[PDB]
């Protein structure tokens, strides 16, 4: 898991040459897509939906014990048998 | 020039030059900082589990 | 005239599709850069050729040679038209090709790695 | 109650002050005390100041 | 107190006049002080440390 907040800041941007026609119309076109909004549904789309995913003391902190007075109690009535079948015979 | 938290927007991209973000920052929320809640009629029962 | 557009192979910003052997031309790539440059395409109407940098390198000048390399390199040199991949904004790249303005923020974060025995009740006394 | 009696530990560096706020601290209005209190640029004596 | 993490991503940025000679030298200041990390610093001492 990540944990926390992000230590510093930096970013991923389109990268264009030096003195193209290219870069306004492209910074236009990603702020654009960014006030949109669609830029944040190809984030969650692909980090997301294409993804693949108390104080109290529990019970699991106390079987063992549950599991011995348990094993106690069957013993028991095994030697109430054995001895009950021993004198009846 | 103008130095000051200005958001970066497509109609102020439009008429003027704006740097790098020197500083980002999003919509989150705020809600007051929790206090300890009054206890349960039945609290003496929370140290075990039901 | 089409414009290449030059990418760095990373999840999940591209990627090589399970049936992209048999696929041809930009349908070979999916990935976050592709769909971004297909809007990118859209608004400004032109063709684009995709094109993974061959060096498979971000980028970093060389100071015994000052020679640019991978897709800051491919640009500079006019190999590319424009480049749509995780790059990440610094002084070097800028002083050499123009940023448009940042469409991912991120930072340095923190990963942390994210069942008692049956006879536990027997811990607080030496065995 | 016994277990927070035995946890609690008198201050005994300038540091365990800074970071605690429970018991305040003070310096004179006017000397050099509060001069090197404000010309600091240590982080401790910075959030002291 | 703030809880949770950010809805959306925006920035603050420094703007500068259509067409002027200023905006690339303060787009790679602002780059260079960011890389350098002074405006971390800057942050810091007017959100945490005052």
């Amino acid at each position: 898991m990540k944990v926390g907040g992000n230590l510093d800041s930096k970013g991923y941007d389109i990268a264009t040459p030096k003195g193209s026609s290219l870069g306004t119309p492209v910074n236009l076109a990603v702020l654009k897509l960014s006030e949109q909004g669609v830029l944040d549904k190809l984030k969650n789309k692909w980090w997301y939906d294409k993804g693949e995913c108390t104080s109290a003391l529990s019970l699991s902190n106390v079987a063992g014990v549950f599991y011995i007075l348990v094993g106690g109690l069957g013993l028991a009535m095994l030697v109430a048998l054995i001895e009950f079948c021993y004198k009846s015979r | 020039i103008a130095i000051a938290p200005l958001t970066i927007t497509l109609v102020r991209e439009e008429v003027i030059d704006f740097s790098k973000p020197f500083m980002s920052l999003g919509i989150s929320i705020m809600i007051k900082k929790p206090q300890k809640s009054k206890p349960g009629v039945f609290s003496f029962l929370d140290p075990l589990a039901y | 005239k089409t414009v290449v557009v030059t990418t760095i192979l990373e999840s999940p910003y591209v990627m090589m599709k399970k049936n992209h052997e048999m696929l041809e031309g930009n349908e070979r790539y999916e990935g976050y850069c592709v769909d971004l440059a297909a809007e990118i395409a859209k608004h400004c109407g032109f063709k684009y050729k995709l094109t993974i940098v061959g060096d498979g390198k971000y980028g970093a000048r060389d100071a015994d040679t000052k020679i640019w390399n991978g897709m800051v390199g491919e640009l500079v040199y006019g190999k590319a038209d424009i480049a749509i991949a995780p790059l990440t904004i610094t002084l070097v790249r800028e002083e050499v090709i123009d940023f448009s303005k940042p469409f991912m923020s991120l930072g340095i974060s923190i990963m942390i790695k994210k069942k008692p025995g049956v006879f536990s009740f027997l811990d607080p006394l030496a065995y | 109650f016994l277990t927070v009696e035995r946890m609690v530990s008198p201050i005994e560096s300038a540091e365990d002050l800074s970071k605690q706020t429970e018991i305040a601290y003070g310096t004179l209005d006017s000397g050099s005390t509060k001069e090197f209190f404000r010309r600091s640029k240590i982080a401790v004596f910075d959030k002291m100041w």
